């Protein structure tokens, strides 16, 4: 998942994916994840946040419910 | 959580912790869990948060307004019908169980309890949340028929001090509330006012 | 994934009494190029641009809707828009579909009319304004941008100096960015006059 | 169930000259949204002519570094010589596709002087993907950094612009410059800024403060 | 996979598309024309998802000839290039979402030739010549290399042949026939069909 | 191990003038379940050198033993040479990384402070092999609610007594007690100095529960 | 990334980009993907750098040894299927490799794919790459036997160039190798940028 | 797991196994080979004839492959085993390299086959 | 984000951090996190951005409808319930985390509100990433009826070990303070981080770009 | 399931509910879950039933091997460290709480928890199995130091009788041992023998 | 897909293939030889995954020449067809499994023609004709209709070339070009190729 590599510099099509050069952070790849209901006492609904969208953590990482 | 009330003769005791926590973290220490709904009755909320505070509130609107309309004081069953009813009703999207405790001209002190799911039951005495499980043992053991308002909140006060000691989601300060006739008596016990058991060592 | 699917780079930076936005010309689906002249910016005002990055698609409906209302609000109200009314009009636009969201992440450049200070802000997908002193990127190579504009932006450049730091931004920042490039086009709004200009680009 | 990787930040920066190579990181290291510790540079020395730059996941970096240095010590024992900057790539390179199944989440560059004294900078993916640079950016803050380097020292896009020789002075303000910038714009980078410089003098360290939020 | 290629000269807009429907591995039919005439100048190209095509094909077709009878004029390339990719564009988040990818051909007595490209996304794009499908990858290297803004119809045949056998030799899909037409002043005409026997 | 099952929580670390002080609560959580409440999570290991982890305790009791035995068999040897501080913490980061290269981690995270030669040692080793030397440390839900408060001290003071270091140690077990639902009120403070590590407890922190009545 | 051979009368020309990507970042532009393997054999890059590299320099190994014990140099055909049985082993694996092994010896000029899937085609002409498909297409429109030397450097340049015009994960830089009876020869190393100058003007 | 070693060094400086297999080699048949221009010969005597032998199965000339064959005298089984080893060994490089082998290569196979038979334990 | 808040002998102060991020790279420096609600209760947010800054907007508009209608000064109570109603009413979809404060008749009110619904009425509160550090700060220091330049100093110390210890924070302090006879929004209120000075140059000149095409369009 | 094992000054008592349960069917009723590993040496079993029976005979067999070897009796610590370092050898294939418990001529009576996951502890008493959780108020409200052998026979037939009651794991007889010096005594507390606790009514 | 198919005659069977090699969506070879000389009278012709065919095809090549080297007498195309089956049973459930569909055609001097099917489960089948790949459900039909166990080589040939119309008039697939091999009493001949222009 996060080091793959190979897969689309070798054709446009199949299910391999990645480029010439190895790199997770450029990649998908969940660095500093967090969960989006920590800090919070119940979990929000699936699709709460959107991509991309500004979002600021209700706490820091392991304040999930 | 830990939530709990008994009944005596001249009405009930209502208990509760201050805890409310976020995972591992604590967000509210001092939380008041015992919710007025009318003069004489309250609730324990455990669940939910949101769903439980939506729900009294509901509640205390619905009975008030009824109070207002028969011009007669509320009955604790009446309170209890209300909240079973919108806990049935919205029993997939409510996280919500309750203790319903009160008194009443017409039938005294009375618990009820409604756990999630939508149920009402009578009892004796009730307790829920996530810390009742390890204190059924002690009240199983320990009530007994006939108590006072004094021996029953030292009753409270001894099943939530074990309680919030065993569980991790309960602690913090105890909360009481004594309803009978002339009124409602609350107060907090915290520090070395919580009663206190020696841990067995060696 | 959504927004990388087409590719794109909008810019904006403040000058002295001046703005300047810039976006590169590529259309492209995935890693195919279909055309070299793709419109991002758009004139929402004499003095007045919007530069939108992300979904091609949404792009052109978020551009051609804020049009509409824009048209009306300007018959209504008899006068031209400020910059700052125009991004509450975007924000309230975007946030209308808050579960549908566009996938479009808008650039708002201009003077405020009848003042000529430069304004410049930036949203996100579902109207978040971010209202900047210096400058706002947006599209598929932020990074880039983002380290060539801390680099190169200075206070109170004057249009020339501007144009030279924009372009010089954006050229860096689209030559380390595979779905981005294939030619930038600078637009330099002034209180007299605005300066359309495409750069010499590479084109791999 | 658990996950054998942690991104710890850090951004490593190399410039390589006409008789000196630069090795810059930052000091900072972090994991989440918190900071571990606000001292911890990212350079270590492997030769008196050779300096390895390593972000990623700090476990790997301490392990391929200390693996670097046992290897080194093997080759000075069995060849009677240090090993060069090219036979230092090479040799990380074969030991990073070692573990190509399980790699090493490291961002390596290194920098130091080839066998005719010219600096060399390489650069190095996770699974042992090199080649020589004469600029190199890696870690969190390397796709803020690397732009701007290719216009400041590759003289890219700018016309009419002669294509002078970087000095060793140039070198190291642009190199401040640029850390200045991933301080400010990258939430990883910070607190400090150690420079390495090598030359045919030995290697020459400097720090330099950054913001600390 | 269907194949569309547009080609746009000076004067005139040059479209081709291929004559077969497939299903499983089978052809089923071997002279299958995917052009449809949606006005005396503009031709609609779409490939796409069985049975989608022909309903937003027909739809488009049955509006823009509603605009004609309404107005007593026809719409211009660009107003119905943009008709189309609104009406797409208003039904990708619909409850019935169309997967198409179109070409529009036409010719405008004041702007001239024009020729649109769309995804499925209904992103409209203006070219001088665009492909569909997965042979616009093999093609589209050979339009780059040879086409020039001034040329004429004949080489413009010239080109497409080259594409067409190019398409030959390296595509692995069966693509033997091609329907070929051209759009100017005078109307749409259809060319002789394209054939590797 | 791949599902702690009885879990320490924070532990803490601050070097001083003349030595390093470790904080640690006493208890092992079963999940949510205060399980056993009289268990000591800091060990001493040699003269020098002390050790307090986090995490599974079962690991704890592994590395317990191991590290037991090593430095009795570094003793058995009698040749004037004992394990540092730094030397205990390499060994530690080379067994974690170990450990999690094989897809079987010790789920801890540990705290090392020692004194040697007149040098105070604080070492952070986690499960994944990261380790590290700070002036303070705090692992867990500390590094959150005690690592600040021990970061601000040392800012505004970059040295600390003794008694000063042990009075910031007492301030961010109280908070820890506040804020952390799996902590408890009874801990256990280990020093290190020149004389040699001394461990002291059980301990209780002072607290005020005023605000229940705002 | 872009990489074409085509065997002619007067050898092998190799031609490749020189883009490596992380996702859509672009690592660098100046990467190597032509492979000297020795004075005789070359190797193209497609797919996992490192492993691609990795593995043709271990080919490189095994030519050499092979050289030391017989006395002669090791055939294309000879090299290739070495190749195609090291990277067989690791089938499914995760190894992305598409590569040419272009050379000279006793029967002709040689030209072999050998990819990590395993597939091993000897043939006149091919094209490796994520921008393979437009290289083929101008490629094909231009290829001949009979071609000279200059209109072969032309072909390859111009099939390089619209390659990189035509992918996001093709651009950079030109390489072109010339395979000859007495060994390869670089031919030239020409930036996109220069040759978009000589071509659109 | 026998693991003697059977050929040693001796203060003379020789390794008697190799002599007694080459004295071993002395009792077989007389085979001679030459090289012609475009002609390869191979000649072997037989020490006895029984009228009653089938011939086929005692011939002592045998082809590796398909352009190399061998004669050989001493031990037929042991001959056996090398022919079919070279045998394998001829398939196995046409199968990696994909011509067939020269002369010398075989040979050379061979010959590193006897020297390792030379200089193993328990052989 | 850190944002805190602290209940005063005389009122309410509430402060917040100014950096917003996107991911791990900074996109504003300089963000204001503190909202208008009415001239006498403010708000602080954290979660979603676009949908703090609509709600807080929305329950804005109709605490001024409402205090318009009525004629009197609005209460901190109101807007806690508009607000708790209405992001209970959407499941928690609405992912708005707010801390709201304000002085009021009954005097000063302090609700930090959570995008399911739940409120909670406390004497300080934090929220965000640096929320801990915040809170820590608070747990350690904070007594009751403070005065003002005591709990603005407080408040000022909390954001602070939000900004240093938090990878989410950063950059300037903003304070606004709330009495029942003044309100003072201070922003900035501290400076703890600033860019680093220029150790050279860069090359940054006119004529250093090259132009393919220019079009120029005069404005009347 | 629910285990238990005091400490009095000369030994140490053990009592086991006896319900096995296939989900909610009793596939046993009468299962004897106190297993004597030596003459003075008790476990008692929670968890997977196999592993718990491999796990106890494996131990007898070494801690039988051992205690021929030195000619001694065995210490409840060395039992106690073999169940451990198998528990935790095969943490991540074995489910079992075992609960050790003995007397010994050098330490006395000893009670020792080695729960799952490998951790070896000494405990004034301990408590093991599903059941248990609803008796650590009670176990914490009523033990004390100083307790007889009588005292703590019906402490923990208290503690075992509300944990059947409440535990629907749990039920069945009490099996009891009290172990000390002079040897080892089991009882089976049935029927009216368990205690009793009245349920609360109205 | 590739394509095989063989037929069996009184005295000779004939076999074909097409000689498409090909990589994603492009030809990347026009002259593919997917028959293998197992012996002078022996025919493998292997299709499937990339790799494992020739990999699978070679071994059992090598095999077999060894077999012939050893012992002085060939493989009878039964005990060639078994060990072939012996060998792809033993690797399914093996670490490292072949995806291979074979052909067996072969001459015997005493059991006369002989053709086999084998698909990459390995299971044998003794079949008068059999087809692989996709084009097989195209073709089977045709061959079921027209074969006769007495057809000459010309009408059998005849029956191959009506078979490859087929598929050039109903595939989705460009197969362009057949190789075509014959053995009989004499040995292996190459028959011409069967070419689609």
């Amino acid at each position: 998942g996060p080091f793959v590599v190979g897969g689309e510099d070798l054709d446009p099509f199949g299910p391999r994916r990645g480029g010439m050069i190895v790199d997770p952070l450029r990649s998908g790849f969940p660095r500093a994840l967090i969960d989006p209901s920590s800090g919070l006492p119940n979990r929000l609904p699936p699709g709460a946040v959107p991509p991309g969208a500004r979002f600021d953590p209700f706490g820091p990482i392991g304040t999930s419910p | 959580t830990t939530i709990m009330a008994v009944q005596f003769d001249g009405g009930v005791v209502l208990g509760a912790d201050s805890r409310t926590t976020t995972g591992s973290y604590i967000a509210n220490r001092v939380t008041d869990k015992l919710t007025p709904i009318h003069d004489r009755i309250f609730c324990c909320r455990s669940g939910s948060a949101a769903d439980t505070q939506a729900v009294a509130d509901a509640v205390t609107y619905q009975l008030g307004f009824h109070s207002i309309e028969l011009n007669e004081p509320p009955l604790v069953h009446t309170a209890a019908s209300l909240f079973k009813e919108m806990c049935y009703r919205y029993r997939e999207d409510l996280m919500a169980g309750i203790i319903i405790a009160g008194w009443d001209p017409q039938e005294g002190g009375q618990v009820y309890s409604v756990p999630m799911g939508g149920m009402m039951v009578r009892q004796p005495f009730a307790i829920g949340g996530s810390g009742s499980s390890y204190i059924y043992g002690y009240v199983d053991a320990t009530y007994r028929e006939g108590m006072t308002k004094e021996e029953c909140l030292q009753f409270t006060a001894n099943a939530l001090a074990l309680a919030m000691e065993r569980d991790g989601s309960s602690g913090g300060v105890i909360r009481l509330a004594a309803i009978a006739e002339p009124g409602v008596e609350r107060q907090v016990l915290l520090g070395d006012q919580i009663p206190k058991f020696t841990i067995a060592t060696l | 994934s959504i927004m990388s699917y087409n590719g794109g780079a909008v810019m904006a930076m403040k000058g002295k009494n001046c703005v300047a936005i810039a976006a590169d010309r590529r259309f492209g689906i995935q890693a195919q190029m279909v055309t070299t002249d793709f419109q991002k910016i758009f004139p929402m005002g004499d003095r007045l641009y919007i530069g939108l990055a992300g979904l091609a698609t949404d792009v052109q409906t978020v551009a051609q809707r804020l049009k509409f209302r824009l048209n009306l609000y300007e018959l209504k109200e008899g006068r031209q828009i400020k910059p700052y009314t125009l991004m509450s009009m975007v924000a309230n636009l975007l946030y209308e579909k808050r579960f549908g969201p566009y996938y479009t992440e808008p650039v708002i450049a201009g003077l405020d009319p009848k003042t000529f200070k430069p304004f410049i802000c930036s949203l996100d997908l579902i109207g978040c304004p971010m209202v900047t002193d210096d400058f706002v990127v947006s599209g598929t190579c932020t990074e880039q941008m983002y380290g060539m504009c801390e680099s190169l932006w200075e206070p109170n450049m004057d249009p020339e100096h501007l144009f030279e730091t924009i372009s010089q931004a954006m050229l860096n920042a689209v030559d380390r960015d595979a779905v981005s490039g294939m030619g930038v086009i600078v637009h330099i709004i002034e209180k007299d006059k605005i300066t359309t200009r495409t750069l010499k680009a590479r084109m791999d | 169930r658990f996950s054998p990787y942690a991104f710890n930040g850090g951004t490593v920066l190399a410039i390589a000259g006409e008789d000196f190579s630069i090795v810059a990181s930052d000091t900072r290291l972090s994991e989440g949204f918190s900071i571990h510790t606000r001292d911890s540079p990212k350079c270590y020395k492997l030769t008196d002519k050779t300096v390895i730059g390593c972000s990623g996941f700090h476990g790997d970096c301490l392990t391929l570094t200390k693996i670097i240095e046992a290897r080194l010590k093997m080759y000075k024992h069995s060849n009677n010589k240090a090993m060069t900057t090219g036979a230092i790539a090479a040799m990380l390179s074969t030991i990073l596709y070692s573990r190509r199944f399980f790699p090493y989440y490291v961002y390596n560059i290194i920098g130091g002087l080839d066998e005719e004294g010219k600096g060399a900078v390489y650069s190095f993916d996770p699974v042992g993907s090199y080649q020589r640079d004469s600029f190199k950016a890696g870690g969190s803050a390397s796709a803020m950094l690397q732009p701007l380097l290719d216009n400041q020292v590759g003289f890219k896009n700018m016309q009419n612009v002669e294509h002078v020789p970087l000095s060793l002075d140039r070198a190291m303000r642009l190199v401040k410059d640029v850390f200045i910038s991933a301080a400010e714009r990258d939430v990883y980078t910070g607190d400090a800024l150690k420079v390495c410089i090598v030359t045919k003098e030995g290697i020459r360290g400097e720090t330099v403060p950054l913001r600390k939020d | 996979m269907e194949y569309l290629i547009g080609i746009q000269g000076p004067d005139y807009v040059l479209v081709a598309s291929d004559r077969v429907a497939a299903s499983n591995i089978v052809q089923m039919k071997d002279d299958h024309d995917k052009m449809f005439k949606m006005s005396e100048k503009i031709l609609l190209l779409c490939v796409g998802e069985a049975g989608d095509t022909v309903q937003f094909a027909e739809y488009i077709q049955k509006n823009v000839q509603l605009y004609k009878m309404r107005n007593g004029y026809e719409l211009s390339p660009t107003a119905a290039a943009n008709f189309t990719r609104r009406n797409l564009a208003d039904y990708l988040r619909s409850r019935t979402p169309y997967h198409v990818n179109l070409l529009l051909a036409g010719y405008d007595e004041h702007e001239g030739p024009a020729l649109y490209y769309m995804d499925y996304l209904a992103a409209l794009a203006k070219a001088p010549f665009a492909a569909h499908g997965y042979g616009a990858f093999l093609t589209l290297s050979i339009l780059d290399r040879y086409y020039t803004p001034t040329i004429s119809r004949e080489k413009a045949v010239e080109l497409l042949r080259k594409c067409l056998e190019e398409l030959q030799k390296r595509f692995i899909l069966n693509l033997p026939t091609f329907s070929v037409r051209i759009i100017d002043r005078n109307g749409i005409h259809d060319l002789d069909n394209i054939s590797f026997p | 191990t791949q599902n702690p099952m009885v879990t320490g929580t924070s532990v803490l670390g601050l070097k001083f003038e003349g030595g390093v002080v470790i904080a640690a609560d006493m208890l092992g959580s079963y999940g949510s379940l205060a399980r056993f409440r009289n268990i000591s999570r800091i060990m001493r290991v040699n003269n020098s050198t002390m050790l307090g982890a986090s995490g599974d305790y079962a690991d704890f009791q592994y590395l317990k033993q191991v590290l037991g035995q090593m430095v009795i068999d570094e003793e058995l040897l009698g040749d004037g040479h004992s394990y540092s501080p730094k030397a205990i913490h390499s060994w530690l980061t080379r067994a974690m990384y170990s450990r999690r290269s094989k897809m079987n981690p010790l789920w801890n995270t540990m705290v090392i402070g020692g004194y040697a030669d007149g040098e105070s040692f604080l070492g952070y080793v986690d499960m994944l092999g990261v380790a590290y030397e700070a002036p303070s440390l705090a692992t867990g839900y500390g590094a959150y609610l005690a690592q600040p408060l021990l970061r601000e001290v040392l800012e505004k003071q970059p040295v600390l007594s003794q008694t000063e270091a042990r009075e910031l140690v007492e301030r961010c077990m109280r908070v820890l007690y506040y804020r952390d639902a799996r902590s408890y009120n009874r801990f256990q403070i280990a020093t290190v100095t020149e004389k040699g590590v001394e461990i002291e407890g059980p301990l209780s922190a002072e607290t005020n529960w005023d605000i229940a009545h705002m | 990334t872009t990489t074409l051979a085509f065997k002619f009368r007067h050898g092998v020309i190799v031609a490749a980009d020189s883009r490596a990507t992380a996702g859509a970042y672009i690592a660098s532009q100046t990467v190597k993907k032509v492979i000297e393997i020795n004075p005789y054999l070359l190797g193209t890059m497609a797919g996992g750098a490192a492993d691609c590299s990795f593995w043709e320099r271990l080919l490189a190994r095994q030519c050499r040894i092979y050289e030391l014990r017989n006395k002669e140099r090791i055939s294309v055909a000879a090299a290739s299927k070495l190749l195609a049985n090291m990277v067989y082993q690791y089938k499914g694996m995760g190894l992305s490799m598409g590569t040419m092994i272009c050379g000279w010896d006793k029967r002709g000029p040689g030209l072999y794919y050998v990819d990590s899937e395993g597939n091993r085609i000897s043939g006149a002409t091919f094209s490796v790459g994520s921008g393979s498909v437009y290289a083929y297409g101008v490629m094909d429109r231009g290829y001949s036997y009979d071609l000279e030397v200059e209109e072969a450097y032309d072909l390859a340049r111009r099939a390089i160039y619209q390659a990189t015009y035509r992918d996001a994960y093709s651009g950079g830089s030109v390489s072109l190798y010339h395979v000859r009876e007495d060994g390869w020869i670089r031919v030239s190393s020409d930036n996109v940028a220069d040759l978009h100058d000589k071509y659109s003007g | 797991s026998y693991d003697r070693a059977i050929t040693v060094f001796s203060p003379d400086g020789h390794l008697f196994q190799v002599e007694y297999a080459q004295e071993a080699v002395k009792k077989g048949s007389t085979a001679v080979g030459v090289r012609g221009k475009d002609i390869v010969v191979l000649g072997v005597e037989k020490k006895s004839v029984a009228k009653l032998q089938d011939e086929r199965t005692v011939r002592k000339i045998c082809a590796l492959d398909d352009n190399v064959c061998m004669a050989f005298a001493g031990l037929t089984a042991d001959a056996r085993i090398v022919i079919n080893r070279a045998r394998v060994e001829c398939q196995s490089h046409r199968l990696t390299v994909e011509d067939p082998v020269t002369v010398e290569y075989i040979t050379r196979y061979i010959a590193s086959l006897k020297q390792r038979y030379t200089q193993s334990n328990g052989r | 984000t850190t944002i805190a808040g602290v209940v005063y002998k005389d009122g309410i102060v509430l402060g917040a951090d100014t950096r917003a991020t996107e991911g791990m790279v900074v996109a504003d420096k300089n963000c204001s996190k503190i909202h208008f609600i009415s001239p006498n209760i403010y708000c602080c947010g954290a979660g979603t951005a676009a949908d703090t800054d609509m709600t807080t907007q929305l329950i804005s508009s109709n605490l001024e409808l409402h205090s318009l209608s009525t004629g009197r000064l609005p209460r901190v109570v109101t807007a806690n319930r508009m607000l708790k109603q209405m992001l209970f009413r959407y499941q928690g979809y609405i992912g708005a985390a707010l801390v709201l404060g304000g002085v009021d008749v009954t005097g000063p009110h302090l609700y930090s509100i959570y995008p399911h619904g739940s409120t909670d009425k406390l004497p300080y509160v934090t929220m965000g990433s640096g929320s801990l550090a915040a809170m820590a700060v608070f747990e350690d220091k904070f007594r009751p009826d403070m005065e003002e330049e005591e709990a603005k100093k407080l408040v000022s110390e909390a954001i602070a070990a939000g900004i240093f210890n938090d990878l989410g924070s950063g950059s300037n302090i903003d304070l606004c303070v709330i009495s029942k006879s003044k309100l003072d929004f201070l922003r900035p209120y501290s400076v703890p981080n600033k860019k680093g000075t220029r150790f050279g140059r860069y090359r940054c000149e006119k004529g250093t770009n090259a132009v393919l095409t220019e079009k120029v369009t005069t404005l009347e």
